[PDB]
RNA sequence: ACACCCAGCCGCAA
């Protein structure tokens, strides 16, 4: 965080790369968001069967 | 030890003119396992004939297919005899020629066959030596002087075999034609007729020559055979191509832009269109619109906004097909019958029509209404999923998005219903795995139960049936008297 | 019973339709200059088959 | 990566082009008027030139592993 | 039934760009000497790279493949060298080839270019074409770039490298007087720069007696051959195939006899 | 059964047209008596297809009816589909 | 049988067909008469359709079983060869009518069905692949 | 069998199968330097 | 309440970079947007000191002629993923045909879509047994109990194959040896139908302390004719047939396409934003500057293209008049002719090829193992012998699902059934 | 997702590896949605 | 893997002949050329010459496939007229055709070098 | 005379 362009360059690591992502083992993984229904909100649904 | 003796068996490498079986999942259908010769081309791919892409429901994009090498004589020779592809031309399924002339050489073989087509001697040369059956005698050329020119039809009726008769009609054949005079002259160049196995008049389409019954090459296997069918596709192929080689075929931007006039029309015909169903809506604000019998009110009024909105869809695609130049490839390629539609022109041209899910409108996702864009309540045909404008005058945002649902549906039908049809059919033929012919011709369970006294109530296979005209029923009682 | 369930397993994985021996595959392009019979076979399927 | 030897298209030399693309850009003139000047006339190289992107003075960048 | 008796006539002779054109010829001929100009015209260039040290971010397969597609001057000794595979030297040897050397080495905090000016060869005949240059690789302080290469004598066909035009421009019948080719709309096409309409006119009226003749050629050389010198090789190539063909053709109807 | 009684169809099907002209081809190529002349022929299936032209097949085809009496052909008695 | 006036079926031979290449094989003049006696058409056609056996028997079970079978093939046959038809839309010669008939019986023989023929699976297959373009 | 370090680019002279580091910088990565033995490249 | 910043702003990353998106049919869109993923380039600037599996890299990437507003905020201008290249939508000799694509072996030979496929292993120090201990160490043809016929001496004392040696299919590349409960060589090998050049070599400490070391090799893939190949449009092709400079047409002016797909690919799958891109991509090569395309412009459209590319010397429309290759006669038609993006895909015919006879055999079911990586076969699925029953191809159903796959005998006895 | 001996009821498919075949690639896989569901109207 | 040598195009490995003649059965006085490890670049040009022969009736040349690098060139005469010599005597009037064309190239460039 | 054990999970191609 808050490295420029000259010591990324300097660091090995990649100006361009967006980051957000994790290192476990050395296998870049990412967390990908989850859609769940939205809590504290009531709802009404008309099951047909 | 490399010593042979009479009685060894020798693992040769695959030589040519091989037999081999190939295969693309998902097997839909039997002709998905048809048997090949072998040839050894470079690179790493196979490489088969276009025609074949049909059987095989396949595209050439990274499609990829198994290839089986059968392992001894008696495999060898079943599969030459049953599964390859010059004697299965025919499939039993519709009794129609799976088989067909598709893509590049349908479309040149219909511009190939028109009247203005002529060529040159050394371009007849050319074509001619492209053939395998021809017998060495140059024919007669239509014209003598001032210069000779061949015509392409006569080329082509070199390219039939035997003596087939064969009559068909163009797909742009006027219905006016048959009663009015010049029956057997066609003006326009339908009606096409093969005579003593020469062609006489016709442009050829997907109607003559592609997976049609009672097409030209379903005459030509029922009447030579298959060996002499197999020679009649390649033939086609190679001298359509090669010919195409210098008639050359194209498309582009020119060929999606219209008349201004055209435009205006189709401009005049939208804005009435829009007219008309602001009445019909404001007719239902007011409460005027009777209700139609056995429908809703809302019912009836979304049944009339689409009759509305498909009445205006279908003129300006006639306008736009009026307008359409002669010369345009769209048109050629549709007319041809290769690939498109006419729908798909009056979408490139003129407008790209009502766009529904689930096949009603786009649904009020919002409070009562389909985007934040739109006012409240509104069921104009823009606010609802109606595209006014074309895929080439460009789409504004939110038909753009609408498109996109229309687009959506479409992928997502056609990617879960695989999954449905995949279990009927292992269902069916799960079932119908052991029913066959015994020799007493009948029908037969696994256990013995008799299915059927005779296969199909005749006992007549399905690959060797066509369709006819009894020519007794109808006529009436005095018709029949007269004629027999 | 779970080994001799239905897809990925032994009547219908292993016996009604296998794995076997003497095959190939590769992606397809066309080629207008071969009959209907012919079929074009590259040299590193031919050799190893 | 680096500008390419060879027009792909035709086969044009261009890639004693790059400095001198970038010397007569600096040079307040405009990319027609550039390419022009070049002599590329043939539009394959005029997008040859044009539509190019040099990653190569990103990659300096890096230290080498060697020295 | 003999030969045609073709005339060419020259309009610009640039250093590095030809236009003539040839009149009374068969379209065929002059389809094959275009075809011939970008395929079967000998010239000398890199085909076989030896990489002693590379530490350039450009890995080897990238700076050999762009070290084969530089131009060499061969105006004069296409001719003289012959190819690898015929002379009876194994490997290579000076007389059916032409050996290269370079050594860059960057010590500065400036960035070293790798132009094609450092490229060092034997015989001064053959050298990339510097009498701007062409850049191969931009290179770091520290890193190095040693490598030794080979030049061969080939052709269009083999590899693109060894093509010497940059492109053949070829067109005939500017003004449409055949109607080899149909134009919907004819007044919407540009007219062509050899072209003989006035403005309000679009196209030649049609002639039925009419051949194709009058060739016009836009040979532009890539500064390797000069763009003169190719045409006469061109032709020299076409004329040396057609006599092997002779010599073979014999020999068969000889054997068959 | 006898020479009389022989009821099906004389007309011998593709189904066993395959099998014959596949385990003559195969006999041929196991060093077996070829039954007519031959002009520099060595494929084996091509002269198994000259020699069925020429009627002369040495095999007998025996037919299951389904209730499980046999009925035997011979091939020269049967006329080629073709 | 058949309500709806639905005048299209589908039958192994095609007769038209068949007559229409014999004309254009033995060059028939359809101006010119014709040598060709009616009663020769008819006892033409009968033997012909006599000859023309899907259930092969002599009981009077298996004679109706056939005639059963092969009905809509011979009432068709006798349709297309009607002495008056034949005698002028067609005007086929009396070699034309032996070499129609033996090609129809050639063609009626080759399209019967092959005992061994895996019906069941073959029906299965045909009807389960246009489930895949119901979409 | 001569190793190159991770930043400060030592050919250090390792031969003795004892931990990878190098008495300058210490960093625990190494690189092998380039074969002395030739290899062609074709150009094609 | 509220007004838009840019309607355009909908689309997502993959779909922005699509030129026009709103003339092409949305499920090619969608087809383009899965694709983007896949189209091949320099994915990351500092690669080469990265290693990791399946990593692939460009030669000569572009920055589109038709750009799209949103791409500059992407960083699609700093690591492309394609070439500009001529394109010639016209029928030809028929390698086309369907969806393919013809290519240029001249432009291929000159670095077109030539691409590197740089791929890395790994090996561990995983010391299990308190003797059975593995070591990095040159096998010796005696004490190893794993003896193959491949070429062993290519490595090092150490027994980690040298960087910048080139390595056939089927070579050792790090020589480990696990001693016996004299040695077992567990060594890993390079795997079938690769043939590259190691490049890159690392040994380092693992997170438990043993030795640990990775390699990578690299191969450069001139595009053969079986590469998947796509515009920004959805237009799926492979490489049918490659033709030199001299087979394919050619310009008044010299120009010869790069590549060539069928007009069979426009109208079914309308996709008239590839001929507009076509078209904005010629006149801006011409003019000078990078085509503006943005998805909602009513600014931009085919009319002022056609003008512009009009008053720069060609046909409104884009066409133009083609000569035959062989032949040399001019084409009868007017080819559409103009550059466009295309990007090479992860999927190349030299990965999915495969073959097998009689190869390894699955440990349980006797019977050939899954996968080309382990030498597999391929499976005749169900339908497959569906398909066979009804062809009535009964011997060969029979050899297909068990001589060609496991034949084996058994002793049963006969007054029981059980096996004997 | 959740603990390791409760593999039945941990919600799976999160945590993908990251894909690198091109930087439209990284940045489309950094942004991404997924829904829990394994009927096509939460699919449209 | 299965790319040809670059080389194979044009050359001939030992084993096969340049020139093969065929007489063609079909018709008489045919035959059937079958120029090895050459192109369209030869065959356009023969065919071109012959077909200006005013005593042979068919010329005409194909290349089987485009990758296989053969060509096959069948030529017919009239019956006082073999093709080999009709084969011949084209060749030589291209050849005289190419010498007098760079001749007479020659002859320009001289003339535009001052 | 070859060497790599399997289950699960995920992405992706037609
Ligand atoms: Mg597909
Ligand atoms: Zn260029
Ligand atoms: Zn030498
Ligand atoms: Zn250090
Ligand atoms: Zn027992």
């Amino acid at each position: 965080n808050g490295l420029t362009d000259r010591d990324l360059c300097e660091l090995n690591e990649c100006p361009l790369d967006p980051g957000g992502y994790f290192i476990i083992n050395g296998s870049e993984k990412v967390l990908i968001a989850q859609e769940k229904m939205a809590t504290n909100t009531v709802y009404v649904f008309a099951k047909k069967d | 030890d490399l010593h042979l003796q009479t009685g060894y068996k020798v693992e040769r490498h695959m030589c040519d003119g091989d037999i081999v079986i190939f295969n693309r999942q998902p097997t839909l259908h039997k002709m998905s396992m048809m048997g090949h010769r072998v040839r050894i081309l470079p690179w790493s791919t196979f490489r088969l004939n276009l025609s074949v892409t049909t059987p095989y429901n396949a595209d050439f994009d990274g499609d990829e297919m198994n290839l089986h090498l059968p392992q001894s004589l008696e495999t060898r020779a079943e599969i030459q005899e049953l599964a390859m592809v010059p004697r299965m031309i025919v499939t039993p399924q519709s009794n129609r020629p799976v088989m067909g002339i598709v893509q590049d050489t349908l479309t040149a073989v219909r511009k190939f066959t028109k009247r203005d087509v002529f060529l040159e001697r050394g371009e007849v040369m050319n074509l001619l030596m492209f053939l395998s059956t021809w017998d060495g005698k140059v024919p007669q050329p239509a014209i003598l002087k001032p210069r000779p020119l061949w015509t392409g039809k006569q080329i082509f009726s070199l390219i039939i075999p035997g003596h087939i008769n064969c009559i068909r009609t163009h797909s742009t054949h006027p219905d006016d034609e048959d009663s009015g005079p010049y029956k057997h002259i066609s003006p326009g160049d339908t009606k096409v007729v093969v005579e003593n196995g020469e062609l006489i008049m016709g442009i050829l389409c997907k109607k003559s020559l592609g997976t049609s019954a009672g097409s030209l090459v379903h005459i030509s296997y029922l009447e030579m055979g298959h060996d002499i069918t197999r020679l009649f596709y390649s033939n086609i192929q190679t001298v359509i191509n090669n010919w195409l080689l210098i008639e050359g075929h194209t498309i582009g931007i020119g060929d999606s832009i219209a008349d201004s006039k055209t435009y205006q029309d189709i401009q005049n015909t939208i804005k009435k269109a829009k007219q008309d169903v602001i009445e019909v809506i404001e007719k239902a604000h007011n409460n005027e619109l009777e209700p139609t019998p056995g429908n809703t009110l809302r019912q009836t009024f979304e049944n009339q906004v689409n009759r509305i909105l498909n009445d205006a869809r279908d003129k300006t695609g006639s306008s736009a097909q009026k307008s359409l130049s002669e010369y345009n490839n769209f048109k050629s390629m549709v007319v041809s019958g290769a690939k498109g539609s006419k729908i798909n022109i009056s979408q490139v041209i003129a407008v790209v029509g009502q766009q529904n899910v689930e096949g009603k409108r786009i649904p009020f996702g919002f409070k009562h209404r389909t985007l934040p864009h739109f006012i409240k309540d509104d069921y104009g045909p823009e606010s609802r999923g109606f595209v006014e404008n074309s895929y080439l005058a460009g789409l504004t945002p939110t038909e753009f998005f609408f498109h996109a649902m229309g687009g959506r549906e479409g992928l997502i039908d056609t990617a879960v219903k695989t999954a449905e049809t995949g279990y009927i059919q292992r269902r069916l033929i799960k079932s119908m795995e052991s029913v066959m012919v015994k020799y007493d011709a009948t029908v037969r369970n696994s256990i013995n139960q008799v299915v059927q006294l005779r296969y199909g109530e005749d006992g007549l296979a399905g690959e060797s049936v066509e369709f006819q005209n009894l020519a007794t029923l109808k006529p009436s009682n005095k018709a029949f008297e007269k004629k027999f | 019973k779970q080994r001799l369930k239905g897809k990925e397993g032994r009547v219908r994985g292993n016996l009604m339709g296998k794995r076997v021996d003497f095959s190939a595959r590769t992606v397809i392009t066309p080629d207008p200059n071969l009959s209907i019979d012919q079929v074009g076979v590259p040299r590193s399927i031919a050799a190893n088959m | 990566m680096i500008i390419p030897v060879r027009c792909f298209t035709c086969g044009k030399i261009v890639g004693n082009k790059w400095e001198a693309y970038l010397g007569l850009l600096q040079a307040e003139y405009t990319e027609g008027d550039a390419l022009d000047a070049l002599g590329l006339k043939r539009y394959c190289c005029r997008r040859m030139l044009l539509a190019h992107v040099d990653l190569i003075e990103k990659l300096l960048n890096y230290a080498p592993l060697e020295k | 039934p003999y030969a045609n008796q073709p005339t060419v006539r020259i309009t610009e002779l640039t250093d590095e760009n030809v236009k003539f054109i040839i009149e009374n010829t068969d379209l065929a001929v002059a389809n094959s000497i275009r075809r011939v100009f970008i395929a079967e015209v000998p010239i000398i260039a890199i085909d076989w790279v030896q990489i002693d040290a590379n530490s350039s971010v450009l890995h080897d397969e990238f700076i050999a493949h762009r070290l084969g597609l530089i131009p060499l001057t061969s105006d004069d000794i296409v001719d003289k060298l012959q190819y690898s595979r015929d002379c009876t030297c194994e490997e290579f040897c000076p007389e059916c080839s032409v050996e290269f050397t370079l050594d860059v080495r960057c010590n500065e905090d400036q960035t070293r270019h790798v132009t094609s000016r450092d490229l060092i060869s034997n015989s001064p005949r053959v050298i990339p074409v510097t009498s701007d240059d062409i850049l191969i690789v931009k290179l770091r302080k520290g890193q190095e770039l040693r490598l030794r290469a080979y030049a061969k004598k080939g052709f269009g066909k083999e590899h693109a490298k060894w093509n010497p035009t940059a492109g053949v421009a070829f067109e005939y019948d500017p003004d449409n007087a055949l109607r080899h080719t149909v134009y919907p709309k004819p007044e919407e096409w540009p007219k062509s720069e050899y072209s003989e309409l006035d403005e309000d006119e679009s196209q030649a009226p049609y002639d039925p007696n009419g051949k194709p003749e009058r060739f016009y050629y836009n040979v532009e050389s890539c500064g390797s051959l000069r763009p003169e010198t190719i045409v006469l090789s061109a032709l020299s190539g076409l004329k040396k195939k057609l006599s092997d063909l002779q010599t073979q053709l014999s020999h068969e109807i000889q054997s068959d006899v | 059964q006898a020479n009389q009684k022989r009821i099906t169809t004389p007309y011998m099907t593709k189904y066993e047209r395959a099998r014959v002209l596949g385990t003559r081809a195969l006999q041929i190529a196991m060093c077996a008596p070829v039954m007519v002349e031959l002009e520099g022929e060595t494929d084996p299936l091509l002269i198994a297809m000259k020699e069925l032209k020429a009627r002369k097949i040495p095999i007998i085809i025996r037919r299951y009816l389904p209730d499980g009496s046999y009925e035997d052909w011979g091939v020269d008695e049967l006329i080629i589909s073709d | 049988i058949f309500p709806t006036g639905d005048s299209k079926v589908v039958l192994p031979c095609n007769l038209l067909r068949m007559i229409w290449n014999a004309q254009k094989i033995f060059h028939i003049n359809p101006r010119l008469p014709s040598d060709l006696h009616p009663i020769k058409v008819v006892e033409g056609v009968k033997e012909l359709s006599k000859k023309l056996v899907i259930v092969n028997g002599d009981d009077p079970l298996s004679r109706q079983a056939q005639e059963n079978a092969t009905l809509l093939f011979n009432i068709h046959l006798r349709s297309t060869l009607c002495s008056r038809r034949m005698a002028e839309e067609f005007r086929l010669s009396g070699e034309a009518f032996d070499w129609l008939l033996g090609e129809i019986e050639s063609k009626f023989n080759q399209a019967i069905a092959h005992p061994g023929e895996m019906v069941g699976a073959l029906a299965a297959q045909s009807l389960g692949e246009p489930a895949t373009q119901m979409t | 069998m001569i190793y190159i370090c991770g930043e400060c680019h030592t050919e250090n002279e390792i031969k003795s199968r004892d931990p990878i580091r190098c008495r300058e910088c210490g960093y625990r990565i190494m690189y092998k330097k380039r074969t002395k033995r030739l290899v062609v490249f074709d150009a094609r | 309440t509220h007004c838009e910043i840019h309607p355009s702003m909908i689309l997502g990353v993959c779909a922005s970079i699509i030129p026009f998106p709103d003339h092409n049919q949305s499920p090619r869109n969608t087809y383009q947007s899965a694709m983007g993923k896949q189209a091949m380039g320099v994915y990351i600037t500092n690669f080469h000191v990265r290693m990791d599996t399946l990593a692939h890299v460009l030669y000569y990437p572009q920055k589109p002629l038709v750009t799209t507003r949103s791409m500059e905020y992407l960083r699609f201008r700093e690591l492309p993923a394609g070439i500009n290249s001529i394109v010639a939508i016209a029928s030809y000799t028929g390698y086309n045909q369907e969806d393919s694509v013809i290519m240029n072996r001249s432009a291929v030979d000159r670095g077109f879509f030539r691409s590197v496929f740089y791929r890395s292993y790994k090996e561990q120090e995983s010391k299990k047994g308190f003797d059975q201990e593995e070591v990095f160490e040159k096998p010796t043809r005696e004490t190893c109990q794993g003896m193959r016929h491949a070429i062993y001496d290519k490595l090092d004392d150490d027994g980690l194959i040298a960087p910048g040696v080139r390595v056939s299919g089927d070579d050792v590349i790090i020589g480990k040896t696990v001693t016996l409960p004299t040695k077992r060589d567990c060594s890993t090998f390079l795997r079938t139908s690769e043939t590259g050049i190691v490049d890159q070599v690392m040994v380092t400490l693992n997170q438990e302390g043993y030795k640990f070391c990775k390699i990578r090799v690299r191969s450069v893939r001139i595009p053969q004719i079986g590469d998947k190949f796509a515009s920004r449009h959805g237009q799926k092709g492979t490489c049918g047939i490659q033709y030199r400079q001299e087979d394919m047409p050619f310009t008044c002016e010299g120009i010869t396409p790069d590549i060539i797909i069928n007009p069979h690919a426009i109208p079914s799958r309308m996709t008239i934003g590839h001929l507009i891109e076509c078209l904005q991509g010629k006149v801006s090569a011409n003019k000078g500057e990078i085509g503006d395309a943005t998805p909602f412009n009513d600014a931009v459209n085919v009319q002022k293209i056609s003008n512009l590319l009009s008053d720069y010397g060609y046909h409104l429309r884009g066409n133009e008049v083609l000569y035959n290759g062989f032949t040399g006669r001019k084409i009868t038609s007017q080819i559409f002719i103009g550059p466009t993006y295309y990007q090479r895909l992860k999927h190349m015919v030299d990965d999915k090829i495969h073959s097998r006879a009689r190869g390894p055999i699955q440990i349980l079911n006797r019977q050939p193992m899954e996968g080309r990586s382990r030498d597999g076969g391929l499976r005749f699925g169900e339908m497959e012998r569906d398909c066979q029953i009804a062809h009535g191809a009964a011997q060969f159903l029979r050899e297909r699902l068990f001589e060609a796959s496991d034949p084996y005998q058994v002793h049963v006895c006969n007054l029981c059934g059980i096996m004997a | 997702w959740g603990d390791q001996k409760k593999a039945h009821q941990a919600r799976a498919g999160v945590s993908q590896v990251l894909n690198r075949l091109t930087f439209a690639s990284t940045l489309s896989h950094l942004r991404r949605l997924n829904s829990p569901i394994g009927l096509a109207k939460p699919r449209q | 893997m299965n790319a040809p040598p670059a080389f194979e195009s044009f050359l001939l490995f030992e084993g096969e002949k340049k020139i093969t003649i065929n007489k063609d059965t079909k018709v008489p006085n045919a035959c059937l050329f079958t120029i090895n490890k050459e192109d369209h670049t030869l065959g356009n040009i023969i065919k071109s010459q012959l077909l200006k022969d005013p005593q042979v009736l068919f010329a005409g040349y194909k290349v089987p496939h485009p990758l296989e690098h053969k060509i096959i060139i069948r030529v017919q005469t009239t019956p006082d007229y073999s093709p080999q010599e009709a084969f011949t005597n084209a060749i030589t009037d291209l050849i005289s055709e190419l010498s007098l064309l760079e001749e007479r190239f020659r002859v320009a460039i001289k003339d535009k070098q001052e």
